[PDB]
């Protein structure tokens, strides 16, 4: 093949002239090392150096690969295998056809099974038994001392879930790895393999060479920076992530926090502390129990969804199945281990049998799953965050019975959820009007009725950037957490050390959200409410111009705290202080006059209705009722 | 940068012209940034309007097809794009 | 001549494939059409040669991937699959059918690449008639029996075996993978016996102008709806509201994709529950619906795993629910069903999808079906009580999922018995035959959309309804019913009349 010799000469040219330092000289010198026998070559450098050679290699890789090896051997000997990387095109397993045989392509899949390393005889020195003639350098079409052997690994891969079309069985592919590619892949991992599709007697097999698992653009980086400095980032994210869901913002905050997640810690005793969050939603029907699952599934690419009763014990964690060809027993993966480092959503968790939940138990806390079945002994990682949806007994929360009698769940399962929300439905005219108008507006005005503060892709990029930081806990946060847990535990869903760890995780999640390298007590105060609230209405009613109950409590708390601090004032002075403190939010004269109106009304209402403030004789003195805590 | 990828796409497909849908899908599946197909379509339209000599669009029936000259030097085209960006600034 | 424009379009696109309608050949030349039917395998090369010569004469500078191939389709022999005879061997045949299973990609050699074992002299042999013409001598050193075959260097064509509902189809090259199981295809190809059919072409409007005019004339009648109510189930007496609900379910709602919103695909298909004593019109009505509606399913009170004997791989079989996709599924004796199946039913009722995670098999399936269920009260008699559960014992979830619930009570009124007996002893045609095509036309052509007046009406209806107790799902059902009534009037906009009629029907059902 003249073109093969031309390709060999051009590869020599690339190796000898690519640069102000030649990148491959050190790699070639290290190729002398016995443990190093494959050379990694970038495809982008090959294509930029010349295009004819790049196209020829991409098109006749099998034709010129031994010539490439010969060129590598010649170049090294002047002072072995060739590996390629960074191919710009990704392809799907369902795209692999006979028309692509011999083409250099890279394929994405998930490793499901592995086989041990075997010696493969490449060139064999054969001894004739009739005339004692030694035949050397005999290639094999698919004396041990003088023959050449290469390490081999066989991998079985399965289609990714995202690329799987609905109603289709994910096909499996066989992959051959040699030399340095051996043992570089582990079962349960997702990898991209660069190589070719060869013809085995027929049969389809992929020969691979490589495996796969600051520099961002200026404008994307600047957008991330700008949105990282937003003071209202938390509420804006909460609104944008669920634009079509009305109320129930506590659930939104909880799911956002579990998306952020905490940091895992491993003790010197080797024990691993879970750095994830598990969330349970239980409620009467017609609520948004499901919609959150769908939103988090569509938003996060690493999300898995499943139903309650249709899932068996084997299908959740793993199963032990006998392999047809090998006549042995192997492990088929379950949903939990496929959802590794992701989120798993379970719908109708109540309908699941106890025999299934007891299997879930181990993955819930120890974050790993152990199998000791039929002579098969193994442990697998199950680093997942579980989001469970359920309804109370008989579908309706009966107030004639106790709270404990309204949930048919085991005590450890109740204990192992960090956040446990219970939703109760009530008949209120204003809530009915809001729900009806939202639903009809969505049905009639599909796209123009959506106002998203930030793009979904922007949220994804920000979350990816934020998840890699690991904040430190401050001493002030430390003693604040100590005293808060003191107060909380001094009062069914018992509060154990697990809740303390959940509180620490929530504080760390708040710290990661704000891109802060250290944890501040404000995060602790924020998470304390979320841990406390438990049973939650759809929406609080208005208080007489109207103002929400939460804001009313916030203003009351602020004013009481300031007066009580000053105890160790005057009406006008206190109003001036409040307006000084809230200057960071007001941006217009109208908002200032509105705030003045609101604070005057609230102070009057507290003075004359709630009796928390007592007047003492145009600027009367104000004192706190000594029985408010 | 996207233009570079586009070139490689036409290198990979062994075809002189491709539809909007397949080309946009492959570019999104190979781009370094997650983007919507509509953004890719608008970017392709911008490339066609700025640089018609390299890249041509043909309206056939109910679709628009994309054809490119593979022999053009990428460095000169990149310099022209940088000059156009500077001019628009 | 349309064919010259077709050739120009092929030139512009570069795809060397010609689709030729057999009726055009029959009209142009009956003898040539007969020759095509009798010996397609010999006239197809002639057609390819003629079209290639014409195209190269017109545009000789064509860089074609492959030579232009002619694909005839829609032959007169639209024989039924069961009408095959030994007479039409090696003739073209066209069959309509359903695809069940498709095999994986099967490579077949078409060019054998041989290399000399001494001087590496290379040659190519065309694969002909299932035999390999292996060279015996070398072209350079003339050494006998020095040829080696390289599988990788050889040329392969993709072929696929497909099961059609049964017959075996063999798709080659381009035709491979173009058809997904679960679809209806008209396959045109040559009949061969070893029996099998080799595919040449796949096929995946129906009303004249007079039919559309007649439909418009009928729709302009304000009574047609009620008249259509009289058209449904003539043997069933004094169930006009039930017939109205069945017709509205037949029309159904309109499908909307909320992909830009981040929300799941909302259900747009209507389900109705019926409860009453056995021996009533339940079974007859269910049979009538199943017979009238295409793709209907009848079941009595899902997907499964089958071992492939060939590759020892676990494949999936689709239950009646999946098989009735875009159709209507009717179930009898709802109460008497196992609780596991009813637990499964919640997902298909709500999300129209179904997820399975069993024995390492994880899959999701589309289940766009309408459920028409018949149930029997637990007492076998209407005990005077308050809630429907007190008579039927059904969970609140399943009841809340149903859009419409109707109860069949045999009244203790003598005149009703008179009318029933007279209807029995005495026990239209222009309507149902037209109505099938009318429903198909309404489904394919029109889609209504919501208005502001109907928005305000629905908001008021919701706020009034909750005072009686109310879930947003009944509001969604009311929207669906309004869409169905708008489709009934063939109106592109939902108005006050649709909302008022839907509210009237809902309140009548609740009162009863
Ligand atoms: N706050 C809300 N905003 C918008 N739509 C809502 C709201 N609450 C309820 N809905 C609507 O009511 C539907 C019910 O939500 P789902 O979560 O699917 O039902 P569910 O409460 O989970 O009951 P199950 O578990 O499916 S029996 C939603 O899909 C929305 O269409
Ligand atoms: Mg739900
Ligand atoms: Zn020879």
């Amino acid at each position: 093949d003249e073109v093969a010799e031309k390709c060999q000469k051009l590869f020599l040219d690339f190796l000898e002239e690519f640069q102000g330092e030649i990148k491959y000289l050190q790699l070639a010198e290290e190729l002398i090392r016995p443990e190093r026998n494959t050379l990694v070559v970038s495809f982008v450098d090959l294509e930029q150096f010349n295009q004819q050679l790049s196209t020829t290699i991409q098109e006749e890789f099998y034709r010129v690969y031994p010539y490439l090896c010969r060129a590598l051997k010649t170049f090294v000997k002047d002072r072995f295998y060739v590996a390629f990387q960074d191919l710009p095109t990704r392809h799907k397993i369902r795209e692999l056809t006979s028309s692509r045989i011999g083409l250099l392509t890279r394929i994405s899949g998930q490793v499901v099974r592995t086989h041990p390393v075997h010696p493969e005889l490449v060139s064999g020195t054969f001894l004739c038994l009739d005339c004692q003639t030694v035949i050397r350098d005999v290639e094999q079409q698919f004396d041990t001392n003088k023959s050449r052997f290469v390490d081999f690994q066989k991998v079985r891969i399965q289609e990714t879930q995202a690329e799987l079309p609905r109603g289709s069985i994910p096909r499996s592919l066989e992959v051959i790895l040699r030399a340095e590619a051996v043992e570089s892949a582990q079962a349960g991992d997702k990898c991209d393999f660069t190589g070719t599709l060869i013809v085995v007697p027929y049969r389809l097999v992929f020969l691979a060479c490589c495996v796969a698992p600051n520099q961002m653009t200026v404008k994307e980086w600047e957008k991330v920076f700008e949105m990282s400095q937003d003071k209202n980032l938390y509420h804006n994210l909460c609104t944008s992530l669920f634009p079509t869901i009305h109320g129930n913002d506590e659930v939104k905050r909880g799911v956002l926090l579990m998306l952020f997640g905490g940091v895992p810690k491993t003790t010197g005793e080797g024990t691993s502390l879970r750095g994830d969050i598990n969330v349970c939603i239980v409620g009467d029907p017609s609520t948004a129990k499901s919609q959150f699952l769908k939103h988090v599934e569509e938003f996060s690419p690493r999300a898995v969804y499943t139903s309650g009763k249709a899932s068996s014990a084997a299908g959740l964690t793993a199963a032990v199945v006998r392999d047809e060809e090998s006549h042995e027993f192997v492990i088929e993966a379950g949903a939990l281990m496929l959802a590794d480092n992701g989120v798993c959503c379970i719908d109708e968790f109540d309908k699941m049998d106890v025999r299934d939940q007891v299997a879930i138990h181990e993955a819930m806390e120890q974050q790993t799953i152990s199998i000791t079945k039929a002579g098969v002994k193994a442990t697998l990682n199950a680093r997942t965050s579980i989001l469970a949806a359920a309804n109370p007994i008989s579908g309706h929360y009966d107030r004639s019975k106790s709270l404990k009698q309204n949930i048919n769940l085991s005590a450890p399962i109740m204990s192992r959820f960090d956040l446990f929300f219970i939703l109760v439905d009530e008949c209120n005219e204003v809530t009915d009007y809001a729900i009806a108008r939202r639903i009809v507006d969505l049905h009639s005005r599909i796209e123009e009725s959506i106002d998203r503060v930030y793009s979904l892709d922007d949220i994804r990029r920000y979350l990816l950037f934020a998840r890699q930081f690991k904040p430190k806990i401050s001493k002030e946060s430390e003693d604040f957490i100590v005293e808060q847990y003191k107060h909380l535990r001094q009062r069914s869903w018992r509060i154990t050390v697990r809740q303390l760890e959940s509180m620490i995780r929530l504080s760390e999640a708040m710290a990661r959200m704000h891109c802060c390298d250290e944890v501040q007590p404000k995060h602790v105060k924020e998470a304390f409410r979320l841990l406390n609230k438990s049973i939650i209405r759809v929406e609080t009613p208005d208080v007489n111009l109207r103002l929400g109950f939460s804001e009313y409590c916030r203003i009351s708390n602020l004013i009481v705290l300031h007066l009580r601090k000053v105890e160790e004032l005057k009406r006008s002075e206190l109003v001036n202080w409040y307006l000084k403190e809230i200057e960071s939010e007001i941006d217009s004269e109208e908002e200032l006059i509105n705030k003045k109106r609101i604070i005057e009304k609230v102070i009057h209402r507290l003075t004359h209705y709630d009796h928390v403030l007592i007047e003492l004789t145009e600027d009367p003195y104000l004192v706190v009722n000594p029985n408010y805590l | 940068e996207l233009a570079r990828v586009l070139r490689s796409v036409f290198v990979s497909e062994r075809k002189p012209a491709l539809s909007m849908e397949v080309a946009c899908a492959r570019m999104v599946g190979s781009c370094c940034t997650i983007m919507s197909p509509g953004e890719m379509e608008k970017h392709l339209l911008l490339l066609s309007e700025l640089l018609p000599d390299w890249l041509s669009l043909h309206r056939i029936r109910t679709d628009t097809y994309v054809k490119l000259d593979k022999a053009a030097d990428l460095a000169h085209i990149t310099a022209r794009l940088a000059h156009q960006t500077r001019a628009e600034e | 001549p349309l064919y010259m424009q077709r050739l120009g379009e092929i030139n512009v696109i570069g795809e060397p494939f010609l689709n030729v309608n057999c009726e055009h050949i029959k009209s142009f030349d009956k003898n040539l059409y007969r020759q095509l039917i009798s010996y397609p395998q010999e006239v197809i090369p002639t057609f390819d040669m003629a079209v290639n010569e014409i195209f190269f004469d017109r545009y000789p500078d064509s860089i074609l991937e492959h030579q232009i191939q002619v694909r005839p389709f829609n032959a007169l022999k639209t024989k039924n699959m069961r009408n095959l005879n030994p007479e039409d061997i090696d003739q073209l045949i066209t069959i309509s059918g359903m695809v069940i299973r498709t095999s994986q990609l099967i490579p077949e050699m078409q060019e054998a690449f041989f290399q000399c074992q001494v001087c590496a002299h290379t040659t190519r042999v065309e694969m002909d008639r299932g035999r390999i013409a292996e060279p015996s001598v070398c072209g350079r050193c003339h050494t006998t029996h020095s040829m080696a075959l390289i599988h990788n260097r050889s040329l392969f064509s993709d072929k696929q075996m497909i099961k059609l509902q049964t017959v075996i189809l063999f798709a080659h090259n381009d035709l491979v993978d173009k058809v997904q199981p679960g679809d209806r295809v008209n396959v045109t190809g040559i009949y061969r016996a070893v029996t099998h059919i080799d595919v040449i072409h796949y096929r995946k409007k129906l009303f004249s102008e007079k039919r559309v005019e007649l439909l418009k004339e009928l729709s302009r009648k304000p009574d047609i709806y009620e008249r259509l109510a009289s058209a449904l189930a003539p043997s069933i007496y004094e169930h006009e509201d039930i017939k109205k609900g069945i017709l509205l379910q037949l029309f159904g709602g309109t499908r909307k994709d909320f992909s830009h919103t981040g929300r799941g695909k909302f259900r747009a298909e209507i389900n109705i529950l019926l409860c009453g004593d056995p021996g009533t019109s339940k079974s007859q009505l269910l049979q009538y619906v199943y017979n009238l509606v295409p793709r209907g399913q009848y079941t009595s009170g899902t997907a499964y795993v089958m071992k492939d004997p060939e590759t020892r791989q676990l494949v999936l079989q689709t239950g009646a629910l999946v098989l009735s996709d875009n159709g209507i599924c009717c179930i009898d004796e709802f109460d008497k069903m196992n609780e596991s199946t009813r637990s499964v039913l919640h997902e298909v009722m709500e999300q129209q999808t179904l997820s399975i995670a069993k024995a390492g098999i994880i899959c999701q399936l589309n289940a766009r079906t309408s459920v028409l269920a018949a149930a029997n009260p637990i007492e076998s008699q209407w005990n005077p009580k308050k809630t429907t559960i007190e008579n039927i014992q059904l969970p609140h979830t399943l009841l809340s999922r149903f859009d419409l619930i109707f109860l069949m009570l045999d009244p203790q009124d003598e005149a009703y018995d008179r009318r029933l007996a007279h209807h029995l002893v005495a026990l239209e045609l222009l309507d149902m035959a037209v109505l099938k095509d009318y429903i198909a036309y309404a489904h394919s052509t029109i889609m209504p959309r919501l208005s502001e007046e109907a928005s305000q009406a629905l908001i008021e209806a919701y706020v009034d309804m909750r005072k009686i107790g109310a879930y947003p799902r009944q509001l969604e059902s009311l929207i669906r019913l309004a869409e169905a009534h708008a489709k009934v009037r063939l109106s592109n906009k939902v108005e006050a009349i649709d909302v008022e009629e839907a509210k009237r029907l809902h309140r009548e059902a609740l009162k009863q």
